[PDB]
């Protein structure tokens, strides 16, 4: 159940474990593959890389034990402290990650889309086709330009996109859905 | 009074909306087959998340979909639906 | 050279004047029209609306006299004070508006692009290809995701975009140009 | 970030670059047709504007174009050029 912390990601070298993670949540990415399908997983023998949010989630659940470079176990709270040190808004972002994951959604990097997350029902490829999730940071308002920008990030003709935030008062995760209105 | 907001009224009126009520600066109800709650957002004019959430909540209360009417700095109008999502469990989990 | 302040924009009812402003640098938009060509102007008969930054700029240049609802002149200073109080980062953003305008570039709303401004050399329309200009607000850093986002906002196949900011310490407007590298 | 940074080296090597010199955490020179100054940016990791300006200025000082190597949280690499613009007056500006 082991993965190794190497900087800001965790790498799973036990291929049989790697395969189980990927076929059971589409956790991680195999180097250097992508859009790996479940049914080609068994013929893949490469390490799996997990992002820090993924690794923390799996550690919490506990489907992963993370080992550091000095051979220490890295507990969940240690992983979180690292994220908080290095990544602005880690705690709020993790909450969002966990929100979607706890409800059964596949959550992946949003970098390629210019967004926080890409969120899938079945899996990236294939098919259908990410919900683009944009983060609203603390202390930040919203304006018209944010809204059209999200519409641009969308891969739907309806220009649909989601804004995720955590309300400071309550800690509530709040998701808003937007889409173009042809009135 | 406000030429940018006016561009929204003109636009909606041109396509058969009736303006039902103005609730506030920036907030009004209008109707074409169903009543909607409109919130005008002018380019460059930021609002807090709390304000947006409140408008969205007003929609739910009044049983009306919320529409953001986005207005460019020189009067072009574009409309987005908005809603607070209640995300169900993934069926394909 | 009169226009009328009505909220956060200025209307020009004198059509001959409006045509001159539009001819002399593509200031404003004719109500009911977009991307009007410089020649097509003579057969437009509609009011022209000027955004606040445009109006302020022209007022400072002595090319526009702005009248308030009470019928009194609104001085450049009063226009700026109005913008500052309603629009976050007005001063900084105007500095950027001016930077481009003082250098002879046509600076237009960025809303349709999800950006601060769209910037042309010959204008709309056209021909054509606006530069997408994204704002970096005070006290804010930059991340990989910001960069891919800008790339998505671009209408270039090279995913080219510009970041504009005003340097805290010096007041220098700084422009950075980004584009996708196919290595 | 051992591993994420390593993904960038692996990718460039695949693309026929050679690594010339490591200047720093996250800054290096590599060469294919010309030499470039690379700066690695990891998803989620913010960098001040001053930091970026410094790197761009180094490229000017070293006479090399600057490439930002953007790395996703799970190791996918995308590259952008960056430069400081020196915007010329617009020759096409209409008479006023």
């Amino acid at each position: 159940m082991i993965g190794y912390l190497r900087g800001l990601a965790v790498i799973v070298e036990d291929v049989e474990f790697a395969r189980r993670l990927y076929k059971e949540g589409f956790y991680g990415r195999f180097l250097g593959y992508d859009k790996v399908k479940r049914d080609e997983v068994e013929k893949i023998n490469a390490p799996l890389i997990l992002g820090l949010y993924e690794a923390l989630y799996l550690a919490e659940k506990g489907r992963l034990k993370v080992m550091g470079e000095d051979g220490r176990e890295v507990a969940p709270e240690e992983l979180a402290a690292l994220g908080r040190e290095r990544m602005r808004n880690f705690d709020e972002i993790y909450k969002i990650y966990k929100y979607f994951r706890d409800l059964g959604y596949v959550v992946k990097s949003g970098l390629k889309f210019g967004a926080l997350f890409s969120v899938y029902e079945k899996g990236p490829g294939i098919d259908h086709a990410p919900m683009v999730v944009v983060f609203l940071e603390p202390d930040k308002g919203i304006s018209a330009t944010d809204i059209t920008r999200g519409g641009r990030l969308s891969h739907s003709v309806r220009k649909t996109w989601t804004l995720a935030t955590v309300l400071r008062q309550t800690g509530e995760v709040v998701l808003l859905g937007f889409g173009w209105a042809r009135l | 009074m406000d030429v940018l907001q006016e561009q929204v009224f003109k636009d909606l009126k041109s396509r058969g909306f009736k303006i039902i009520e103005q609730l506030d600066d920036k907030i009004f109800i209008a109707e074409k087959k169903e009543r909607y709650l409109f919130y005008v957002m002018v380019e460059g004019v930021e609002v807090t998340i709390q304000t947006l959430l409140s408008v969205i909540n007003m929609g739910e209360t009044l049983s009306m979909p919320v529409v953001l009417a986005l207005v460019s700095n020189d009067g072009t109008v574009t409309y987005y639906y908005v809603r607070k999502i209640r995300l169900p469990r993934n069926i394909y989990a």
